[PDB]
């Protein structure tokens, strides 16, 4: 934007979020790409099954009651048998069922948690920190935002200590990776794509986007390249060069696309 | 499924208007401040009618009742062999 | 001999048979509903559902001008 | 989430080995 | 998953819900502090209720 001001540059072409505060002192052209304010996380892990997991719903305490019970009832039987088959009856009958259920409660446990859904599920618990980076248009935005949720965000953040802002995205990325989900970072939604697409694609984008908003390409107010600039973005959005471009770069050489 | 092309609508202004600049800064303005997305959902889903289940279903019992048929079929079939 | 192989079969199927009925609870119903149409792509492939769009318009003008396979299919 | 309670299985336990009890004393009393 | 359904609880925990739901209709007084308090209010859930 200095560039373009102070005429060091003719045009600028990169990832540039179309604000009010930079369409005042410079000119945008129709954006050529559409992106968000959104959320990524650390996935979780499928599985760590073992058989432990048969174990955990009876006790072990249980398990090894179990067994001492079942010799001793067979040693009461070597020594009339009708109330000893009936109490063994009604006893495994008490256990097998208080299994099963236990085992529901288990199988309820495990799909019915949601971790998160939407950036206001991000304002209403301290237990996952979260944050965007040192500068640029997310971190003004939720800066300038009345909105109550974004507002509420905002006030945590600055607020929260030790920062929750990151210098690089690649750094809030790692910290994500690093945090065990303790920590989610707000991005855009293309390089949350983009990086949800990348190995080891351990990471997520959670919900629909904050807001919606859009790159472009800028251009010094008075510039005779604006119009041309401008009608080229509309002619590559119309030939569908800009959507081929995109799955270029992102979709198509995906790894784990 | 997915949309085919990804466009925009727009408030349209004859070229060299004093009202352009005005109109596109106020549409950025209303972009920012939330007021385009209170009044989408406003207008389509706020009002929206078309908005888990402990019911009982007949047909998942269907397919074990043919298995049970399919069974005693074939138990005629012993039958038949063995007389 | 066959004493304990009966034991440790009932054991087994009893465990199976309880984690079953466990499960199913939890399971219920998907509700979950059939779509004869998953995306664009498959649209063009078919011709027993018919498809359109208005007389005019950007949505037209879109089908006419494009030069992408698909898309150039439909239109045709 | 797990209780996998011993506890209140810990009564039928008692009432097992009760009954156990009452059988030792029936075969007791048999022979 | 019946005794479950009757073990369900909260079907309007807070008064937010009453803004997230169009389903289950609500009102006050035709006067009074309640209704002022409505119109008057600046913050949000209290506002779309308003409105
Ligand atoms: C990646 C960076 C630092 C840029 C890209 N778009 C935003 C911008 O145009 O400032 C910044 C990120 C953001 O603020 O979400
Ligand atoms: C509803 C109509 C006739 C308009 C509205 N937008 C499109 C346009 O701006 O061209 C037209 C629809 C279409 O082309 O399918
Ligand atoms: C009962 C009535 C009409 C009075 C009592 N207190 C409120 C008041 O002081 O106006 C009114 C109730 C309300 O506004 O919900």
């Amino acid at each position: 934007v200095g560039e373009l001001v102070y005429g060091k540059a003719d045009i600028a072409i990169a990832p540039l979020t179309i604000t009010l505060v930079r369409e005042e002192v410079i000119d945008f052209s129709k954006p050529f790409m559409s992106l968000g304010i959104s959320i990524m996380i650390k996935k979780p892990q499928k599985s760590k099954p073992g058989v432990f997991s048969f174990l955990d719903p009876l006790a072990y305490e249980i398990w090894m009651a179990i067994v001492f019970a079942y010799i001793l009832v067979s040693v009461v039987l070597f020594l009339s048998a009708r109330i000893v088959a009936g109490v063994w009856w009604f006893f495994t009958l008490i256990i097998i069922s208080s299994y099963t259920a236990n085992l529901a409660t288990f199988l309820t446990v495990e799909r019915m948690v949601s971790p998160i859904e939407s950036a206001e599920d991000l304002s209403k618990q301290t237990e996952i920190a979260y944050g965007t980076l040192d500068s640029g248009s997310t971190k003004e935005f939720f800066r300038r935002s009345k909105i109550a949720v974004f507002d509420k965000m905002w006030t945590y953040m600055r607020s929260a200590e030790p920062s929750v802002f990151v210098r690089t995205t690649a750094e809030g990325v790692a910290r994500v990776r690093k945090s065990k989900g303790k920590y989610a970072y707000l991005l855009e939604s293309t390089m949350n794509e983009y990086i949800e697409q990348r190995k080891p694609c351990d990471t997520m984008k959670v919900g629909g986007n904050l807001d919606s908003k859009g790159y472009g390409i800028a251009t010094p107010k008075g510039s005779s390249l604006g119009t041309p600039v401008n009608l080229a973005v509309l002619k590559l959005s119309e030939q569908g060069v800009l959507d081929k471009l995109k799955n270029k770069w992102w979709y198509d050489k995906g790894e784990c696309g | 499924g997915g949309n085919l092309d990804s466009k925009g609508y727009g408030i349209a202004t004859p070229k060299g208007s004093s009202l352009g600049t005005p109109v596109n800064l106020a549409v950025l303005k209303l972009s920012e401040q939330g007021v385009l997305d209170k009044l989408k959902n406003k207008w389509w889903y706020d009002k929206g009618e078309c908005g888990k289940t402990s019911a009982l279903s007949l047909s998942n019992v269907a397919g074990v009742f043919y298995i049970l048929v399919g069974g005693l079929g074939l138990a005629m079939l012993v039958a038949l062999i063995e007389f």
